[PDB]
DNA sequence: CATCACATCATCAATGTCACATCATCAATG
DNA sequence: CATTGATGATGTGACATTGATGATGTGATG
């Protein structure tokens, strides 16, 4: 009884530096009572948790964040690259209330106008979050989506208790044909689940477009305590970083430096992408009667996995999923919490 | 606030062969393992009923020292039990060390042990919900070489860091070697918020271990002993191995390199660069 | 208030139920009634008593009632058994009533088939955001005398004339203006009432009125924003077009019974659609602290959340003496008043 | 609460280093201390040379220095340390007989009374003679709060009980109902009422047969480990045997019958200093045997049950008659009216219901502490964490009974400047030994800390 | 240590008149006054303090629950 | 112990007590 | 200034109340 992804295809290259865009719709729909306090600000909380859970998870990319509201879209957040002004504008909205419907075509071409700018290297993905059963557009639409996915900007959307076949088609259209991106939903732990695989990069069979290098730097904590001065805000700022050649003082963030403009992070961020970069081998449960292996966890120790035939609940689950290349075992929580946080197979870094 | 202790003190007979060899033959690691079954028991009276553990890397594997894996099947009565156990334990590990674990000399466990721990203290403390544990670590390393920066292992290294960052774990450190300052867990525990162990062999380690590892447990308001500066001057260029400052990195490979690019496929991915974006590069 | 909006027209329904000299026996349609010669035994008219005969007469299939409750049952009883009517209906007003006899006129007419649910009109957009205050008025040593001088309900005024109490419905007052609100206000007095009304001095509300002026501050009030302050008398009660509730000021606080209370607010907390405020149905308690009248409105609020709507206080006014028109602040202004409240 | 601690302190300082003789006591006292002081003590136990105060001055970064001075005054106070104006520094260090013991205790030492058990063949299992242990509290509870028989016959316990006050009835007529000492005993539940009467012990035994530091270290061992085989054979003086023959008696000794045995090491004795989850014919049933129902609705909801815990609920309530999982009983402003005749403040008693009856109320504190804390200041307005309309009349009806509000201590004088004012009066804005006050009267009615800590300043 | 042992008793000014009124009647049992806020009392006669303080505050009340 | 006799308790029913209910009277309306 | 009408006025119905007087319990007793 395994509901599994059968072949993991990580070993390859996904969307790593991605400008990722959230959309949002504050409408009439987003009120209706479905949901436990409603889709409004259920989604607004949502929301805020993928700000967070993607600023981890990709911590190297940026983001700026677009409502619709009133058969008119509105952005929230300029492309930031400090997830606090992200969580802010979330705040200031969901004390604001949804009105009128969503002029997607509108979000859309504003989206389109942002993500100009990015280059090569940064890739481009929007990301509708849909809970209507119409739109409003002032422009044709195919037309603008010929536009957005021939400068190559895939999108995930997320609509909800419902199907619109138009969103499955465009979506088809920015992903190479290829679709899974249409998903909605029918449950709140669904919801949360569909945020959580919004997260990671995204491959599907590459276009081999052009792998570009990245030239940056690297900047230095300060010394100085009262030598507090700025200039990415002009104020106070008791020690921090040092552009590695434009040698301005930069308070804390991993951003893009502000006086000759190159990125500025240490290694860690590297180091999240390669966590990225080979994932492991499923941990496969061991076959109930001929894994006969020693009976506790190797990662962590736990000594339960069987009673040793009680002829129907023994004979369940005989609990053992080890890994693949390593075959060493973990535990079930071991093995969720391996694959979940700290991948780091040290069964399969052990030798 | 109860808390866990959990000391990874490696034991490479190789390790502690150097430790031996440098400065004179007098007194072995034994000193080490008295002043650490000393600061366990003080860590252990030091709350009331604070859990803690320990591993340690063979020459080839690791074993949970502490916690007593499935085998069956004085003071305070407990420190007594605590440390005979470990005791029986570690000596019985000195059982397994030999020629053939005198070839498994290719990398260096400690990784795998770290995570780990890592592991089993975040089975407890996903386990332990009520009586949440605020808990952390601590490194120990006779310090060798005969491998100047074993590089392998550093990724997953940094893969631990930020398992505890996240898990929100102190992890503090004492490497006990020459003079060399690893760098890998110099940034670990600048980083990860630990305190920088760098000694000399035969000093009575009780002090050092008494007051610079005490603080996290639930305090950190204290100022804390790192060595001198933690520069971000990170890993070398993979191919000139000369410590890389202002960044040539590659591609989705991330493979750091020095102003040498082969002109097209990086020599860590077989993956080409556009020469005119390389005349891009070499525009300075 | 009704039934002209609703899809009848005038002319048949007669109402000499026991009211006019009206057209008996012509009704081409049906009849709207009461229970007031059909046995209300003062029957001096015989039109009167042709009512009832005639009800006797032509079997009515149906029968609408309406709180009989308060009615003796036995009237209604002796009516219905001289109808020869074959149903009925009746519309209870309270759950446990005095015509509840041997005969519980529910078998007489038919079983209960629903019954009232406030919790579930007063949550959504009927009657939603509802809560309630009491403000605990400061109290003042004169009215601490007044408790030593007497022990008589006289007292009731004489606590509730506190001039603080008027600052604060001036403040709500002003809030409400303020806040686009609509604000109820309950007192069963009529003199230190027209003190305050002359205090606040809108187009007020006030007891022994004849009433278009009373139309006039209704729309005024459901119309116009420059006079935002009613005062309900218990002239209110029964019954009216009862206005829907913003801010619910109650003054009088005796409103025997407990349940005369109930029907009283789950009739002042009428249908109201507006959403503005977090809490858009205030209910409003001025007692003055310290006072006979404590245990009672302890008592109010206990009855309050004993059947659903929220309830709090605020007793740390915003300005408090801030407030404009801070008439008989002084304790000394305050006793001048009670003077005069003794005097009413 | 009169904090175990302070009478630890009060001893004068050569009894002090006459307990520090024992390295068990040495430990256990250290146990109680700030982890501040249990730190800073660690740090000094074997630096083998005494230290100035800068140094720990500079330890702490900003805020919590107060702390700090928490140390180093409580440790000054129970005298562990002697401060040293050496070379006008204040060169700390502290009793070598302390440090010394703790340090041999720390490698191996010298304290066979920290180790006095053997370690033999102990027949008690956790139900093995426990259910007696807690059948006998159980019965001590009801007997002092007042059972249906009062069966206590411990003429010594009860003379304990009576001699401090404890319990409030006619005593000489024989009531003993719970007093303004009796209904504090309703109070404090395990560690509250088990260090209350470890001080009545400690009071009842205090001048004759004393041997106080042998009866203190025989406190200790009792709250140290189980002293299985050979405690109570050997390792104890004939006074620390008769007050552990008492405390068997009390129920502190788990031993068996017939007064021959080693040290049966009950769970009261590692509770008293543990602290931890309190449960101690041939039944029992938990963990939610504790039972109560106490929600926004100002009533009583009970299925589960602890006739102790119902007679404690019936205390500070009405009672009708007793039923199938629940009793008849409604909260309201007489049924606490009812304590506030015993004085009893329902200010123990909010804190008590959210200690309390939770063992029936665990959804019900789940879902109103909601873990509103992280969302305390997203969500500005907490989510009845915990229930405020409850507090709210239970205190506006103390309030109401309030009337007449009587104040504790007594209305001190002498005072002659504003400086010493000014500094006393912000300091009992800091220790919180201050009510009311005014230099404008020179007085004020509350406890003599202020007095306590002034009056040490200024004599010693 | 200096102090006199007492009962100390605050409450609004009024209360406190209403107090010593009912006092002066039961011979006068406060040992001192502070101020408007505060009275010192005896808990030898405070309870029958209690006892008269509702006696006359009912007598004057009744409570009706009308 | 069976008997009668005073002795408090039960029950119809007047008393009054108020409350609706049509009729009278100033006074606006046209 | 006729008229009609809104609103007080005082007639009358209906039931709470209190009480006078029988009822039956019980003591005294021959
Ligand atoms: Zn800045
Ligand atoms: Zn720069
Ligand atoms: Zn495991
Ligand atoms: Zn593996
Ligand atoms: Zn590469």
């Amino acid at each position: 009884k395994k509901r599994t992804a059968k072949k993991n295809i990580t070993p390859y290259q996904r969307g790593i530096i991605r400008s990722l865009i959230l959309t949002l719709d504050c409408s009439e729909a987003m009120l209706e009572k479905d949901l436990r306090p409603n889709r409004h600000a259920m989604i607004i909380q949502y929301a805020i948790d993928f700000v967070h859970e993607f600023f981890d998870q990709n911590p190297i990319s940026q983001m700026g964040i677009i409502i619709m509201r009133n058969g008119l879209a509105q952005l929230v957040s300029q492309v930031s690259g400090n997830p606090q002004d992200h969580i802010d504008a979330l705040k200031s909205i969901r004390k604001q209330e949804p009105k009128g419907n969503p002029s997607l075509q509108n979000a859309l071409e504003m989206a389109r106008g942002l993500l100009l700018p990015v280059p090569a290297h940064c890739t481009r993905e929007v990301l509708i979050v849909f809970g209507s059963l119409s739109t409003t557009d002032p422009g044709d639409i195919h037309q603008t989506i010929d536009s957005l996915v021939s400068e190559k900007i895939r999108v995930k959307v997320l609509g909800l208790s419902a199907q619109v076949a138009i969103c499955k088609e465009l979506c088809k259209a920015t992903n190479y044909g290829d679709e899974s991106f249409y998903k909605i939903l029918l449950d709140e732990t669904h919801l949360k689940e569909l945020f959580n695989e919004a997260v990671t990069p995204l491959p599907v069979n590459k276009i081999n477009k052009g792998f570009t290098l990245v030239k940056m730097g690297f900047p230095t904590r300060i010394f100085e305590d009262t030598p507090t001065f700025c200039s990415c805000h002009s104020k106070l700022v008791y020690g921090g970083y040092f552009c590695p050649n434009c040698h301005s003082k930069v308070c804390s963030l991993p951003t893009v430096c502000p006086c000759c403009d190159l990125m500025l992070i240490l290694s860690t961020h590297l180091a999240r992408s390669y966590h990225h970069l080979m994932p492991l081998k499923t941990f496969a449960e061991v076959p109930t009667t001929e894994k006969f292996r020693s009976e506790d966890c190797f990662s962590c120790q736990s000594r339960f996995p069987x009673x040793x035939x009680x002829x129907x609940x023994x004979x369940x689950x005989x609990s053992r999923y080890r890994c693949e290349d390593c075959k060493q075992e973990f535990c079930v929580d071991c093995d969720v919490f391996i694959h979940e946080i700290l991948h780091n197979c040290p069964g399969c870094e052990s030798k | 606030s109860p808390s866990l202790l959990t000391v990874i003190i490696e034991i490479a007979p190789k390790l502690w062969t150097t430790f031996d060899e440098e400065g004179n033959e007098k007194g072995s690691i034994i000193k080490v393992l008295e002043a650490l079954i000393v600061f366990l028991n003080a860590h252990l009276a030091f709350n009331s009923a604070n859990k803690v553990a320990v591993i340690a890397a063979y020459s080839q594997g690791i074993k949970y020292l502490y916690p007593e894996s499935t085998s069956a099947l004085x003071x305070y009565r407990r420190f007594r039990n605590v440390d005979e156990t470990l005791v029986e334990e570690i000596y019985k590990l000195f059982e397994l060390e030999k020629k053939q674990i005198e070839q498994n000399s290719q990398r260096s466990t400690l990784a795998g042990a770290m995570s780990a721990g890592l592991t089993y203290v975040n089975r407890i403390s996903k386990e332990s919900v009520t009586t949440s544990l605020k808990s952390r670590l601590l490194v120990l390393t006779c310090g060798s070489g005969s491998s100047k920066d074993e590089i392998f292992q550093y990724i997953p290294i940094m893969n631990c860091i930020f398992s505890a960052t996240k898990m929100k774990c102190p992890i503090d450190v004492v490497k006990i070697g020459g003079s060399k300052e690893s760098t890998f867990l110099q940034q670990t525990t600048d980083a990860t918020n630990g305190v920088y162990l760098h000694v000399e062999s035969t000093e009575g380690l009780i002090q050092y271990l008494a007051t610079a590892m005490f603080i996290d447990p639930s305090l950190r308001p204290i100022i804390v002993k790192p060595n001198h500066g933690s520069v971000d001057f990170r890993t070398s260029c993979y191919l000139t191995g000369r410590v890389v400052a202002v960044g040539f990195i590659c591609s989705v490979c991330l493979c750091v390199l020095s102003i040498i690019p082969p002109g097209n496929k990086c020599p860590a991915c077989d993956s080409q660069f556009d020469e005119h974006v390389i005349a891009k590069l070499k525009r300075k | 208030q009704f039934l002209q909006w609703c899809t009848l027209q005038p002319e048949n329904c007669a109402v000499f139920t026991s009211d006019n000299k009206e057209m008996f026996q012509t009704e081409s349609g049906l009849v709207v009634s009461t229970y007031s010669m059909v046995a209300n035994t003062r029957n001096r008219s015989h039109d009167s008593q042709k009512v009832m005969d005639f009800l006797t007469g032509r079997e009515w299939g149906f029968i609408i009632l309406d709180e009989v409750h308060v009615v003796p049952a036995a009237m209604f009883r002796r009516v219905v058994s001289t109808i020869a009517a074959h149903a009925k209906l009746g519309l209870t007003a309270t759950l446990v009533r005095e015509d509840d006899k041997i005969g519980d006129l529910n078998f007489l007419i038919g079983p209960k088939l629903y019954e009232a649910n406030w919790m579930e009109l007063s949550q959504k957009g009927h009657i939603a955001n509802v809560q309630c205050a009491e403000v605990w008025c400061p109290m003042t040593a004169e009215f601490y005398q007044e408790y030593l001088r007497e022990t008589a309900r006289k007292r009731m005024l004489l606590y509730i004339m506190n001039p603080t109490k008027f600052q604060a419905c001036q403040f709500l007052i002003q809030y409400h203006e303020r806040r686009g609100d609509k604000i109820i206000v309950f007192s069963d007095n009529v003199y230190a009432l027209q003190e305050y009304a002359l205090k606040m001095g809108k187009p007020f509300i006030y007891g022994s009125t004849p009433q278009q002026e009373r139309m006039n501050i209704l729309q005024n009030f459901q119309y116009n924003d420059q006079i935002n302050t009613i005062f309900l008398s218990k002239v209110g009660d029964t019954s009216i077009d009862l206005p829907e509730a913003t801010c619910l000021i109650q003054i009088s606080s005796h409103y025997g019974s407990r349940r005369q209370e109930a029907q009283r607010l789950g009739r002042i907390l009428r249908a109201k659609r507006r959403n503005d405020e977090g809490f858009n149905a205030f209910f409003y308690s001025l007692v003055s602290k310290d006072t006979q009248e404590m245990y009672y409105s302890t008592k109010r609020q206990a009855f309050l959340v004993d059947q659903g709507y929220a309830f709090k206080v605020i007793t740390h006014l915003h300005g408090m003496e801030n407030i404009p028109n801070l008439a008989y602040a002084s304790p000394r202004e305050r006793r001048e008043l009670l003077q005069e409240v003794l005097l009413k | 609460k009169h904090s175990v601690t302070q009478y630890l302190e009060e001893i004068p300082q050569q009894v002090q280093n006459r307990l520090y003789t024992s390295p068990a006591t040495c430990l256990a006292i250290y146990r109680i201390l700030p982890p501040l002081a249990k730190f800073f003590i660690m740090a000094m136990v074997f630096n083998e040379n005494e230290v100035p105060l800068l140094d720990l001055d500079k330890w702490v970064n900003s805020n919590g220095k107060l702390q700090f001075q928490n140390a180093i005054k409580s440790m000054k106070s129970l005298h562990l340390l002697i401060p040293n104006k050496s070379s006008g520094t204040l060169m700390i260090n502290l009793n070598p007989t302390f440090k010394i013991s703790l340090r041999n205790a720390l490698t191996g030492g010298e304290v066979q009374n920290s180790f006095g058990v053997v370690v033999e063949e102990n027949v008690v299992s956790l139900d093995l003679l426990d259910e007696y242990s807690a059948n006998k509290w159980e019965t001590i509870l009801h007997f002092m709060v007042g059972t249906p028989l009062a069966k206590i016959p411990s003429e010594k316990v009860l003379n304990l009980l009576k001699h401090s006050k404890l319990m409030e009835e006619v005593n000489s007529t024989g009531e003993f109902k719970i007093t303004n000492e009796g209904f504090q005993f309703l109070l404090q539940e395990i560690n509250s009422q088990l260090w209350t009467l470890l001080l009545q012990y400690l009071k009842m035994i205090e001048t004759s047969k004393m041997d106080l530091v042998d009866v203190l270290h025989f406190i200790f061992m009792l709250g140290a480990l189980e002293v299985g085989k050979a405690y109570k054979i050997d390792a104890l003086s004939e006074t620390q045997r008769i007050m552990l023959q008492d405390m068997r008696d009390y129920g502190l000794v788990f031993q068996k019958h017939s007064n021959d045995s080693i040290f049966y090491p009950t769970k009261l004795a590692l509770m008293l200093t543990s602290d931890t989850k309190t449960i101690r014919g041939l039944k029992n049933q938990d963990i939610p045997d504790g039972s109560l129902i106490v929600e926004t609705n100002f009533k009583i909801y009970s299925y589960s049950n602890s006739p102790l815990q119902i007679a404690v609920l019936s205390l500070f309530v009405h009672l009708k008659a007793r039923f199938v999982n629940m009793v008849l009983g409604q909260i309201t402003r007489e049924s606490i009216r009812r304590a506030l005749t015993n004085g009893i403040t329902a200010d123990q008693i909010i804190a008590y219901l959210e200690t309390h009856a939770h063992p029936q109320m665990r959804r019900l504190a789940e879902e109103k502490l909601e873990k509103k804390l992280e969302l305390d200041p997203n969500c500005k307005e907490p989510l009845q964490v915990l229930p405020p309309t409850v507090v709210d009349q239970i205190r506006l009806w103390q309030l109401e009974l309030d009337r007449v509000i009587t104040y504790e201590g007594s209305l001190y004088s002498d005072f002659e400047t504003s400086q010493e004012y000014n500094l006393l009066s912000k300091y009992a804005q800091d220790i919180g030994v201050l009510l009311w006050k005014d230099d404008k009267k020179k007085k004020f009615f509350i406890s003599k800390e202020g007095n306590s800590q002034v009056l040490d300043f200024a004599k010693r | 240590a200096r102090a006199r042992k007492g009962a100390l008793v605050q409450c609004d000014p009024s209360i406190k008149a209403l107090i010593l009124q009912i006092d002066a009647k039961m011979s006068d049992i406060v040992l001192e006054e502070l101020d408007d806020t505060h009275l010192l009392v005896n808990p030898s006669k405070v309870e029958f303090v209690k006892h008269e303080l509702n006696r006359l505050l009912s007598k004057n009340i009744y409570n009706p629950m009308d």
